[PDB]
Protein backbone atom coordinates (compact mmCIF):
# COMPACT_ATOMS: atom_id res chain seq x y z
CA UNK A 1 0.00 0.00 0.00
CA UNK A 2 1.11 3.88 -0.52
CA UNK A 3 -0.41 5.14 1.99
CA UNK A 4 2.78 5.62 3.54
CA UNK A 5 2.99 8.12 0.44
CA UNK A 6 -0.14 9.37 1.29
CA UNK A 7 1.07 10.42 4.75
CA UNK A 8 4.29 12.30 2.99
CA UNK A 9 2.25 13.98 1.49
CA UNK A 10 -0.13 15.20 4.07
CA UNK A 11 3.31 15.90 6.30
CA UNK A 12 4.48 18.09 2.89
CA UNK A 13 0.92 19.90 2.66
CA UNK A 14 1.31 20.37 6.60
CA UNK A 15 2.64 23.48 7.46
CA UNK A 16 6.31 23.30 8.73
CA UNK A 17 9.46 22.47 7.15
CA UNK A 18 10.06 18.87 5.06
CA UNK A 19 12.61 17.92 6.83
CA UNK A 20 10.96 18.17 9.95
CA UNK A 21 7.50 16.76 7.99
CA UNK A 22 8.63 13.85 6.51
CA UNK A 23 10.84 12.41 9.57
CA UNK A 24 7.25 11.71 11.62
CA UNK A 25 4.94 8.58 12.54
CA UNK A 26 1.54 7.70 11.33
CA UNK A 27 0.05 8.62 14.56
CA UNK A 28 1.64 11.96 14.98
CA UNK A 29 0.57 13.02 11.46
CA UNK A 30 -2.76 12.58 12.66
CA UNK A 31 -2.57 14.55 15.76
CA UNK A 32 -0.69 17.55 14.05
CA UNK A 33 -3.33 17.51 11.38
CA UNK A 34 -6.31 17.38 13.95
CA UNK A 35 -5.30 20.45 16.07
CA UNK A 36 -4.19 22.35 12.45
CA UNK A 37 -7.55 21.82 11.45
CA UNK A 38 -9.37 23.00 15.48
CA UNK A 39 -6.61 25.81 15.40
CA UNK A 40 -8.27 26.85 11.92
CA UNK A 41 -11.72 26.90 13.27
CA UNK A 42 -10.90 28.64 16.39
CA UNK A 43 -9.11 31.18 14.35
CA UNK A 44 -12.16 31.60 12.05
CA UNK A 45 -14.08 32.56 15.34
CA UNK A 46 -11.62 34.79 16.64
CA UNK A 47 -10.35 37.08 13.30
CA UNK A 48 -13.69 36.97 12.06
CA UNK A 49 6.01 39.41 8.91
CA UNK A 50 6.00 35.87 10.52
CA UNK A 51 9.25 36.00 11.70
CA UNK A 52 9.53 39.18 13.27
CA UNK A 53 6.49 38.49 15.19
CA UNK A 54 8.22 35.43 16.31
CA UNK A 55 11.94 36.40 17.08
CA UNK A 56 10.50 39.61 18.37
CA UNK A 57 8.42 37.78 21.32
CA UNK A 58 9.96 36.66 24.68
CA UNK A 59 7.64 34.23 25.41
CA UNK A 60 5.41 31.75 22.86
CA UNK A 61 2.20 31.50 22.49
CA UNK A 62 -0.26 28.41 23.13
CA UNK A 63 -4.09 27.91 22.55
CA UNK A 64 -5.11 25.11 24.64
CA UNK A 65 -8.69 23.75 25.02
CA UNK A 66 -10.73 22.95 27.80
CA UNK A 67 -10.28 19.31 28.06
CA UNK A 68 -6.20 20.87 28.25
CA UNK A 69 -5.23 19.59 24.74
CA UNK A 70 -2.54 21.96 23.42
CA UNK A 71 -3.79 22.80 19.78
CA UNK A 72 -1.58 24.75 18.92
CA UNK A 73 2.08 25.93 19.89
CA UNK A 74 4.15 28.73 18.49
CA UNK A 75 7.43 27.56 16.22
CA UNK A 76 9.44 29.20 19.16
CA UNK A 77 8.84 27.22 22.21
CA UNK A 78 11.53 24.87 21.65
CA UNK A 79 14.09 28.20 21.80
CA UNK A 80 12.56 28.76 25.50
CA UNK A 81 11.71 24.99 26.68
CA UNK A 82 13.96 22.54 24.63
CA UNK A 83 10.52 20.36 23.69
CA UNK A 84 9.47 21.25 20.16
CA UNK A 85 6.13 21.72 18.11
CA UNK A 86 6.44 18.99 16.84
CA UNK A 87 6.83 17.11 20.08
CA UNK A 88 3.87 18.85 22.31
CA UNK A 89 1.19 19.98 19.94
CA UNK A 90 -1.93 17.73 20.73
CA UNK A 91 -0.65 16.64 23.65
CA UNK A 92 -2.17 16.92 27.31
CA UNK A 93 -1.29 20.22 28.88
CA UNK A 94 -1.03 17.97 32.20
CA UNK A 95 1.17 15.56 31.07
CA UNK A 96 4.01 18.53 30.66
CA UNK A 97 3.00 20.67 33.32
CA UNK A 98 4.35 19.87 37.44
CA UNK A 99 1.10 18.16 39.32
CA UNK A 100 1.09 20.71 41.92
CA UNK A 101 -0.01 23.11 39.45
CA UNK A 102 -1.80 21.14 37.78
CA UNK A 103 -5.67 22.28 39.59
CA UNK A 104 -5.06 26.11 39.15
CA UNK A 105 -4.17 24.87 35.15
CA UNK A 106 -8.06 23.36 35.43
CA UNK A 107 -9.22 26.86 36.82
CA UNK A 108 -7.58 29.22 34.19
CA UNK A 109 -9.36 26.89 31.64
CA UNK A 110 -12.54 27.18 33.13
CA UNK A 111 -15.05 30.26 32.47
CA UNK A 112 -14.21 37.92 33.33
CA UNK A 113 -12.38 36.21 30.49
CA UNK A 114 -8.77 37.79 31.26
CA UNK A 115 -5.88 34.97 32.76
CA UNK A 116 -2.52 35.68 34.55
CA UNK A 117 -0.80 33.03 36.33
CA UNK A 118 2.41 30.69 37.21
CA UNK A 119 2.96 27.92 35.78
CA UNK A 120 6.12 25.10 35.85
CA UNK A 121 6.46 23.23 32.28
CA UNK A 122 8.97 20.72 31.75
CA UNK A 123 12.23 21.76 29.66
CA UNK A 124 14.95 19.83 28.08
CA UNK A 125 17.04 22.99 26.91
CA UNK A 126 19.81 24.16 29.26
CA UNK A 127 21.67 27.29 29.12
CA UNK A 128 24.04 26.58 26.45
CA UNK A 129 21.74 25.75 24.07
CA UNK A 130 22.32 22.16 24.28
CA UNK A 131 19.24 19.90 24.52
CA UNK A 132 18.63 16.49 26.98
CA UNK A 133 15.58 14.04 26.71
CA UNK A 134 12.35 14.32 28.51
CA UNK A 135 14.00 11.58 31.00
CA UNK A 136 15.95 14.44 32.57
CA UNK A 137 13.80 17.77 32.47
CA UNK A 138 14.28 21.09 34.56
CA UNK A 139 10.87 22.61 35.56
CA UNK A 140 10.58 25.68 34.15
CA UNK A 141 8.38 28.99 35.43
CA UNK A 142 6.63 30.32 32.79
CA UNK A 143 4.04 33.22 33.27
CA UNK A 144 1.31 33.02 31.22
CA UNK A 145 -1.07 35.72 30.29
CA UNK A 146 -4.05 35.42 28.21
CA UNK A 147 -8.09 35.41 27.38
CA UNK A 148 -10.46 32.30 27.75
CA UNK A 149 -12.49 32.13 24.89
CA UNK A 150 -15.74 30.40 23.38
CA UNK A 151 -16.23 29.32 19.84
CA UNK A 152 -18.11 26.35 18.14
CA UNK A 153 -16.39 24.77 23.00
CA UNK A 154 -13.96 26.77 25.09
CA UNK A 155 -10.28 27.66 25.08
CA UNK A 156 -7.21 29.37 26.54
CA UNK A 157 -4.70 31.60 24.34
CA UNK A 158 -2.37 32.69 26.66
CA UNK A 159 1.37 34.27 26.26
CA UNK A 160 3.61 32.39 27.79
CA UNK A 161 6.98 33.78 29.26
CA UNK A 162 10.06 32.46 30.85
CA UNK A 163 11.36 34.70 33.71
CA UNK A 164 15.43 35.25 33.06
CA UNK A 165 17.54 33.56 35.46
CA UNK A 166 19.75 36.59 36.88
CA UNK A 167 22.81 34.54 36.60
CA UNK A 168 22.41 34.13 33.05
CA UNK A 169 21.72 36.85 31.60
CA UNK A 170 21.37 37.31 27.69
CA UNK A 171 19.88 41.14 27.32
CA UNK A 172 20.61 44.83 28.01
CA UNK A 173 20.50 46.31 31.60
CA UNK A 174 19.65 50.02 31.51
CA UNK A 175 20.68 52.57 33.91
CA UNK A 176 17.71 52.28 36.47
CA UNK A 177 17.77 48.48 36.61
CA UNK A 178 19.40 46.94 39.19
CA UNK A 179 20.11 43.89 41.69
CA UNK A 180 19.03 43.04 45.43
CA UNK A 181 19.16 39.90 46.95
CA UNK A 182 16.96 38.98 50.06
CA UNK A 183 17.12 35.98 52.49
CA UNK A 184 13.95 34.02 51.74
CA UNK A 185 11.59 35.86 54.17
CA UNK A 186 12.40 38.62 52.02
CA UNK A 187 14.72 40.66 54.13
CA UNK A 188 17.30 42.62 52.01
CA UNK A 189 20.90 41.61 52.41
CA UNK A 190 22.28 42.82 49.30
CA UNK A 191 21.14 45.81 47.07
CA UNK A 192 23.20 47.39 43.91
CA UNK A 193 24.20 50.68 44.79
CA UNK A 194 22.30 52.03 41.84
CA UNK A 195 19.33 52.54 44.63
CA UNK A 196 21.33 55.43 45.94
CA UNK A 197 20.82 57.20 42.89
CA UNK A 198 17.25 55.66 41.87
CA UNK A 199 15.49 55.67 45.17
CA UNK A 200 17.72 57.65 47.49
CA UNK A 201 18.61 54.64 49.80
CA UNK A 202 22.77 53.70 50.72
CA UNK A 203 22.98 50.16 50.62
CA UNK A 204 24.15 49.71 53.82
CA UNK A 205 21.32 50.83 55.75
CA UNK A 206 18.88 48.13 54.35
CA UNK A 207 21.00 45.26 54.59
CA UNK A 208 19.04 43.27 57.34
CA UNK A 209 15.50 45.19 56.61
CA UNK A 210 12.37 43.57 55.98
CA UNK A 211 11.06 44.12 52.41
CA UNK A 212 7.63 44.26 53.87
CA UNK A 213 8.70 47.88 55.91
CA UNK A 214 9.31 49.34 52.34
CA UNK A 215 6.10 49.26 49.93
CA UNK A 216 3.19 51.33 50.00
CA UNK A 217 0.90 49.25 51.81
CA UNK A 218 -2.16 49.50 49.28
CA UNK A 219 -0.11 47.06 47.36
CA UNK A 220 0.33 44.23 50.05
CA UNK A 221 -2.23 41.72 48.28
CA UNK A 222 -0.23 41.41 45.31
CA UNK A 223 3.17 41.64 46.89
CA UNK A 224 2.71 38.62 49.65
CA UNK A 225 0.98 36.74 46.87
CA UNK A 226 4.00 37.03 44.63
CA UNK A 227 6.22 35.94 47.79
CA UNK A 228 3.96 33.03 47.79
CA UNK A 229 4.60 32.21 44.61
CA UNK A 230 8.04 32.66 44.53
CA UNK A 231 8.47 29.90 47.63
CA UNK A 232 5.92 27.63 45.92
CA UNK A 233 7.67 27.98 42.18
CA UNK A 234 10.85 29.35 42.82
CA UNK A 235 10.08 32.26 40.24
CA UNK A 236 7.92 35.20 39.79
CA UNK A 237 7.27 38.54 38.40
CA UNK A 238 5.37 41.06 40.75
CA UNK A 239 2.40 43.81 39.29
CA UNK A 240 3.42 47.46 39.33
CA UNK A 241 3.88 48.08 43.06
CA UNK A 242 5.27 51.22 45.04
CA UNK A 243 8.61 51.50 47.31
CA UNK A 244 8.47 54.32 49.79
CA UNK A 245 11.42 56.61 48.48
CA UNK A 246 14.14 57.54 51.44
CA UNK A 247 13.43 60.95 51.72
CA UNK A 248 9.20 60.93 51.48
CA UNK A 249 7.25 59.51 48.66
CA UNK A 250 7.96 56.71 46.81
CA UNK A 251 8.78 55.39 43.89
CA UNK A 252 7.25 52.35 41.31
CA UNK A 253 8.86 49.01 40.70
CA UNK A 254 8.35 45.97 38.77
CA UNK A 255 11.00 43.14 40.05
CA UNK A 256 11.35 39.46 39.16
CA UNK A 257 12.71 37.14 41.83
CA UNK A 258 14.03 33.66 41.33
CA UNK A 259 14.88 31.26 44.16
CA UNK A 260 18.77 30.63 44.00
CA UNK A 261 20.16 27.24 45.65
CA UNK A 262 23.61 26.26 47.21
CA UNK A 263 24.93 23.77 44.26
CA UNK A 264 27.13 21.83 46.85
CA UNK A 265 23.74 21.01 49.19
CA UNK A 266 21.27 21.82 46.71
CA UNK A 267 19.43 23.98 49.65
CA UNK A 268 17.84 27.37 49.07
CA UNK A 269 20.29 29.74 49.81
CA UNK A 270 18.77 33.22 49.18
CA UNK A 271 16.79 35.02 46.58
CA UNK A 272 17.63 37.50 43.81
CA UNK A 273 15.59 40.37 42.32
CA UNK A 274 15.79 42.06 39.06
CA UNK A 275 13.86 45.46 40.02
CA UNK A 276 12.78 47.61 37.13
CA UNK A 277 12.14 51.07 38.79
CA UNK A 278 9.34 52.79 36.53
CA UNK A 279 9.28 56.40 37.69
CA UNK A 280 10.59 58.79 39.39
CA UNK A 281 9.79 59.91 43.26
CA UNK A 282 6.51 60.62 43.29
CA UNK A 283 4.68 62.93 46.02
CA UNK A 284 7.97 63.30 47.99
CA UNK A 285 6.43 65.98 49.82
CA UNK A 286 3.99 63.05 51.96
CA UNK A 287 5.81 60.88 54.39
CA UNK A 288 4.09 57.49 54.74
CA UNK A 289 6.70 55.57 57.33
CA UNK A 290 8.91 55.87 60.50
CA UNK A 291 12.20 55.36 58.00
CA UNK A 292 11.40 58.60 56.19
CA UNK A 293 10.39 60.74 59.06
CA UNK A 294 13.82 59.65 61.30
CA UNK A 295 15.48 60.72 57.59
CA UNK A 296 14.43 64.43 58.14
CA UNK B 1 -3.53 2.22 19.68
CA UNK B 2 -5.49 0.97 16.93
CA UNK B 3 -8.15 2.40 18.84
CA UNK B 4 -6.15 5.53 19.10
CA UNK B 5 -6.01 5.62 15.11
CA UNK B 6 -9.97 4.89 14.64
CA UNK B 7 -10.35 7.94 16.82
CA UNK B 8 -7.68 10.18 14.90
CA UNK B 9 -9.31 9.32 11.61
CA UNK B 10 -12.85 10.16 12.90
CA UNK B 11 -12.04 13.19 14.52
CA UNK B 12 -10.25 14.21 11.18
CA UNK B 13 -13.92 13.52 9.35
CA UNK B 14 -15.25 14.74 12.54
CA UNK B 15 -15.05 18.56 11.47
CA UNK B 16 -14.98 18.35 7.94
CA UNK B 17 -18.50 17.88 6.20
CA UNK B 18 -16.49 17.56 2.58
CA UNK B 19 -15.61 14.16 3.05
CA UNK B 20 -18.52 14.12 5.60
CA UNK B 21 -21.05 7.36 3.53
CA UNK B 22 -17.76 7.49 5.28
CA UNK B 23 -15.07 6.47 2.97
CA UNK B 24 -12.01 4.12 2.82
CA UNK B 25 -9.29 5.20 5.17
CA UNK B 26 -6.75 6.17 2.26
CA UNK B 27 -9.71 8.36 0.78
CA UNK B 28 -9.97 10.49 4.11
CA UNK B 29 -5.84 10.74 3.97
CA UNK B 30 -6.36 12.56 0.73
CA UNK B 31 -9.06 14.13 1.42
CA UNK B 32 -7.76 16.03 4.55
CA UNK B 33 -4.56 16.78 1.88
CA UNK B 34 -6.54 17.95 -0.85
CA UNK B 35 -8.69 20.50 1.72
CA UNK B 36 -5.74 21.23 3.36
CA UNK B 37 -3.89 22.24 0.01
CA UNK B 38 -6.92 24.79 -0.55
CA UNK B 39 -6.00 26.46 2.90
CA UNK B 40 -0.27 30.09 8.90
CA UNK B 41 -0.21 33.66 7.61
CA UNK B 42 0.36 36.69 9.54
CA UNK B 43 -2.93 38.41 10.14
CA UNK B 44 -4.19 35.32 12.55
CA UNK B 45 -0.63 35.78 14.23
CA UNK B 46 -1.24 39.20 15.03
CA UNK B 47 -4.24 38.46 16.22
CA UNK B 48 -3.33 35.86 18.14
CA UNK B 49 -0.21 38.14 19.85
CA UNK B 50 -3.12 40.54 20.05
CA UNK B 51 -5.33 38.52 21.58
CA UNK B 52 -3.08 37.14 24.65
CA UNK B 53 -0.98 39.83 25.79
CA UNK B 54 -2.70 43.30 23.95
CA UNK B 55 0.88 43.69 21.83
CA UNK B 56 1.29 45.69 18.86
CA UNK B 57 4.27 45.77 16.67
CA UNK B 58 6.41 48.40 15.56
CA UNK B 59 9.95 49.28 14.12
CA UNK B 60 11.64 52.33 14.99
CA UNK B 61 15.23 53.61 14.46
CA UNK B 62 18.06 53.03 16.83
CA UNK B 63 19.41 57.01 15.90
CA UNK B 64 16.49 58.96 15.37
CA UNK B 65 13.93 57.05 16.74
CA UNK B 66 11.24 57.75 14.10
CA UNK B 67 9.27 54.87 13.77
CA UNK B 68 9.55 53.15 10.31
CA UNK B 69 6.75 50.42 10.97
CA UNK B 70 3.60 50.23 13.49
CA UNK B 71 1.37 47.67 13.31
CA UNK B 72 -2.62 48.66 13.17
CA UNK B 73 -2.65 47.10 16.46
CA UNK B 74 -1.54 50.11 17.82
CA UNK B 75 -5.00 51.69 17.91
CA UNK B 76 -6.60 49.27 20.24
CA UNK B 77 -3.99 49.19 22.68
CA UNK B 78 -3.26 52.55 23.69
CA UNK B 79 -6.53 54.31 21.54
CA UNK B 80 -4.17 56.33 19.54
CA UNK B 81 -4.62 56.34 15.31
CA UNK B 82 -1.96 54.90 13.46
CA UNK B 83 -1.32 58.22 11.63
CA UNK B 84 -0.37 59.70 14.86
CA UNK B 85 2.63 57.20 15.53
CA UNK B 86 4.05 56.76 12.05
CA UNK B 87 6.09 59.54 10.90
CA UNK B 88 6.92 60.50 14.29
CA UNK B 89 9.56 59.27 16.75
CA UNK B 90 9.60 57.42 20.47
CA UNK B 91 10.40 60.09 22.11
CA UNK B 92 7.28 61.76 21.32
CA UNK B 93 5.54 59.13 22.72
CA UNK B 94 6.93 58.23 25.83
CA UNK B 95 6.30 60.06 28.61
CA UNK B 96 9.28 62.56 29.81
CA UNK B 97 10.95 61.24 32.46
CA UNK B 98 11.58 57.98 30.07
CA UNK B 99 13.60 59.36 27.48
CA UNK B 100 17.21 58.56 28.98
CA UNK B 101 16.19 55.21 29.12
CA UNK B 102 15.06 55.07 25.78
CA UNK B 103 18.15 56.44 24.58
CA UNK B 104 20.20 53.65 26.06
CA UNK B 105 17.57 50.98 24.92
CA UNK B 106 18.00 52.31 21.31
CA UNK B 107 21.57 52.47 21.90
CA UNK B 108 24.29 50.55 19.40
CA UNK B 109 27.17 51.22 21.72
CA UNK B 110 27.08 48.89 23.96
CA UNK B 111 25.50 45.26 21.67
CA UNK B 112 21.72 40.74 16.58
CA UNK B 113 21.12 41.60 20.21
CA UNK B 114 17.92 41.42 21.93
CA UNK B 115 15.93 44.14 24.27
CA UNK B 116 13.27 44.15 26.84
CA UNK B 117 12.27 47.12 28.97
CA UNK B 118 9.53 49.20 30.15
CA UNK B 119 8.09 52.66 29.29
CA UNK B 120 5.10 54.66 29.62
CA UNK B 121 3.45 55.60 26.43
CA UNK B 122 0.43 58.21 26.44
CA UNK B 123 -2.66 56.94 25.02
CA UNK B 124 -6.04 58.19 23.30
CA UNK B 125 -4.00 66.96 30.67
CA UNK B 126 -1.97 63.24 29.60
CA UNK B 127 -2.72 59.74 30.34
CA UNK B 128 0.31 57.17 30.37
CA UNK B 129 -0.10 53.57 30.32
CA UNK B 130 3.12 50.93 31.52
CA UNK B 131 4.13 48.97 28.16
CA UNK B 132 6.21 46.50 27.98
CA UNK B 133 8.28 46.05 25.03
CA UNK B 134 10.00 42.96 23.77
CA UNK B 135 12.27 43.16 20.76
CA UNK B 136 15.71 42.98 19.11
CA UNK B 137 17.78 44.72 16.71
CA UNK B 138 17.86 43.91 12.72
CA UNK B 139 19.94 46.22 10.35
CA UNK B 140 17.04 47.07 7.76
CA UNK B 141 20.23 49.89 12.78
CA UNK B 142 16.43 49.72 13.57
CA UNK B 143 14.60 47.93 16.42
CA UNK B 144 11.97 45.46 15.80
CA UNK B 145 9.65 45.36 18.75
CA UNK B 146 6.35 44.10 20.69
CA UNK B 147 5.03 46.58 22.94
CA UNK B 148 2.05 45.09 25.31
CA UNK B 149 -0.30 46.18 28.26
CA UNK B 150 -0.32 43.38 30.57
CA UNK B 151 -2.72 45.77 32.92
CA UNK B 152 -3.36 42.25 35.30
CA UNK B 153 -12.48 59.70 52.34
CA UNK B 154 -13.69 58.36 55.19
CA UNK B 155 -10.96 55.87 56.22
CA UNK B 156 -6.88 55.20 55.92
CA UNK B 157 -4.73 52.68 56.76
CA UNK B 158 -2.06 52.30 58.69
CA UNK B 159 0.30 49.94 59.98
CA UNK B 160 1.77 49.29 63.45
CA UNK B 161 4.40 47.87 65.58
CA UNK B 162 2.61 45.27 67.85
CA UNK B 163 3.26 47.98 70.94
CA UNK B 164 0.60 50.18 68.59
CA UNK B 165 3.20 53.34 67.22
CA UNK B 166 2.73 54.44 63.88
CA UNK B 167 5.06 52.98 61.51
CA UNK B 168 3.14 53.53 58.12
CA UNK B 169 0.00 56.24 57.26
CA UNK B 170 -1.60 56.72 54.36
CA UNK B 171 -2.27 60.31 53.54
CA UNK B 172 -5.84 60.03 53.87
CA UNK B 173 -5.57 60.73 57.55
CA UNK B 174 -5.17 64.40 56.66
CA UNK B 175 -8.66 64.34 56.02
CA UNK B 176 -9.81 61.92 58.11
CA UNK B 177 -8.49 62.85 61.63
CA UNK B 178 -6.71 66.17 60.68
CA UNK B 179 -3.28 65.03 61.14
CA UNK B 180 0.07 65.46 58.71
CA UNK B 181 1.38 61.92 58.26
CA UNK B 182 4.50 63.06 60.43
CA UNK B 183 2.75 63.69 63.33
CA UNK B 184 1.02 60.24 63.59
CA UNK B 185 4.57 58.42 63.00
CA UNK B 186 6.42 57.24 65.77
CA UNK B 187 3.51 57.58 68.43
CA UNK B 188 0.82 55.35 70.20
CA UNK B 189 -2.52 55.31 69.06
CA UNK B 190 -3.62 54.52 72.22
CA UNK B 191 -1.86 58.31 72.38
CA UNK B 192 -4.94 59.62 70.35
CA UNK B 193 -7.19 57.83 72.14
CA UNK B 194 -9.60 59.41 74.87
CA UNK B 195 -8.57 58.02 78.16
CA UNK B 196 -12.05 56.17 78.90
CA UNK B 197 -11.57 54.20 76.10
CA UNK B 198 -8.00 53.55 76.09
CA UNK B 199 -8.40 50.02 77.95
CA UNK B 200 -10.52 49.18 75.44
CA UNK B 201 -7.66 49.75 72.50
CA UNK B 202 -4.88 48.18 74.59
CA UNK B 203 -7.20 44.78 74.87
CA UNK B 204 -8.03 44.99 71.02
CA UNK B 205 -4.25 45.03 70.20
CA UNK B 206 -3.44 41.48 72.85
CA UNK B 207 -6.28 40.35 70.71
CA UNK B 208 -5.22 40.53 67.33
CA UNK B 209 -1.64 39.27 68.63
CA UNK B 210 -3.39 36.34 70.52
CA UNK B 211 -5.48 35.75 67.64
CA UNK B 212 -3.14 35.77 64.49
CA UNK B 213 -4.39 35.82 61.22
CA UNK B 214 -7.96 36.49 62.78
CA UNK B 215 -9.65 40.25 62.25
CA UNK B 216 -10.04 42.30 65.31
CA UNK B 217 -12.47 45.04 65.77
CA UNK B 218 -12.22 48.27 68.21
CA UNK B 219 -14.52 51.22 68.71
CA UNK B 220 -12.88 54.12 69.97
CA UNK B 221 -13.06 58.47 70.45
CA UNK B 222 -9.55 59.56 68.35
CA UNK B 223 -8.31 62.94 68.90
CA UNK B 224 -8.49 65.37 65.93
CA UNK B 225 -5.77 68.19 65.07
CA UNK B 226 -8.58 70.30 65.99
CA UNK B 227 -8.92 68.75 69.40
CA UNK B 228 -12.57 67.09 68.39
CA UNK B 229 -13.03 63.75 69.86
CA UNK B 230 -14.54 61.62 66.72
CA UNK B 231 -16.16 57.91 67.14
CA UNK B 232 -13.79 55.64 65.14
CA UNK B 233 -13.90 52.25 64.29
CA UNK B 234 -10.42 50.38 63.14
CA UNK B 235 -10.33 46.47 62.10
CA UNK B 236 -6.72 45.41 62.74
CA UNK B 237 -5.19 42.05 61.64
CA UNK B 238 -1.70 41.21 62.04
CA UNK B 239 -0.14 40.13 58.67
CA UNK B 240 2.83 37.38 58.75
CA UNK B 241 5.70 36.70 56.55
CA UNK B 242 3.79 33.73 54.41
CA UNK B 243 7.70 31.66 54.47
CA UNK B 244 8.64 32.47 58.40
CA UNK B 245 5.35 33.39 59.87
CA UNK B 246 6.65 36.12 61.27
CA UNK B 247 4.78 38.53 62.23
CA UNK B 248 5.58 41.82 59.99
CA UNK B 249 3.14 44.49 61.46
CA UNK B 250 -0.23 45.03 62.66
CA UNK B 251 -2.74 46.62 60.09
CA UNK B 252 -5.44 48.94 60.89
CA UNK B 253 -7.85 50.48 58.98
CA UNK B 254 -8.75 53.46 61.49
CA UNK B 255 -12.72 54.33 59.62
CA UNK B 256 -14.87 57.50 60.92
CA UNK B 257 -17.64 56.76 62.35
O1 LIG C 1 9.56 47.44 48.08
S1 LIG C 1 10.45 46.45 48.62
O2 LIG C 1 10.98 46.71 49.92
N1 LIG C 1 9.73 44.97 48.58
C1 LIG C 1 10.33 44.21 47.71
N2 LIG C 1 9.90 42.97 47.39
C2 LIG C 1 8.90 42.23 48.07
C3 LIG C 1 8.45 42.63 49.33
C4 LIG C 1 7.47 41.90 49.98
C5 LIG C 1 6.94 40.76 49.39
C6 LIG C 1 7.37 40.36 48.15
C7 LIG C 1 8.35 41.08 47.47
N3 LIG C 1 8.80 40.69 46.24
C8 LIG C 1 9.08 39.31 45.87
C9 LIG C 1 9.77 39.43 44.53
C10 LIG C 1 9.27 40.72 43.95
C11 LIG C 1 9.04 41.62 45.14
C12 LIG C 1 11.54 44.75 47.04
C13 LIG C 1 12.42 44.19 46.12
C14 LIG C 1 13.48 44.94 45.66
C15 LIG C 1 13.66 46.24 46.11
CL1 LIG C 1 15.00 47.17 45.51
C16 LIG C 1 12.79 46.82 47.02
C17 LIG C 1 11.74 46.06 47.47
Amino acid sequence: SKETEVFYELAHELPLPHSVSSHLDKASIMRLAISFLRTHKLLSSVCSMDNLYLKALEGFIAVVTQDGDMIFLSENISKFMGLTQVELTGHSIFDFTHPCDHEEIRENLTLSTERDFFMRMKCTVTNRGRTVNLKSATWKVLHCTGQVRVYNLSCLIIMCEPIQHPSHMDIPLDSKTFLSRHSMDMKFTYCDDRILELIGYHPEELLGRSAYEFYHALDSENMTKSHQNLCTKGQVVSGQYRMLAKHGGYVWLETQGTVIYNPRNLQPQCIMCVNYVLSEIEKNDVVFSMDQTESL
Amino acid sequence: RRNKMTAYITELSDMVPTCSRKPDKLTILRMAVSHMKSLLTDQELKHLILEAADGFLFIVSCETGRVVYVSDSVTPVLNQPQSEWFGSTLYDQVHPDDVDKLREQLSTSENGSRRSFICRMRCGEPHFVVVHCTGYIKAWFCLVAIGRLQVTPTEFISRHNIEGIFTFVDHRCVATVGYQPQELLGKNIVEFCHPEDQQLLRDSFQQVVKLKGQVLSVMFRFRSKTREWLWMRTSSFTFQNPYSDEIEYIICTNTNV
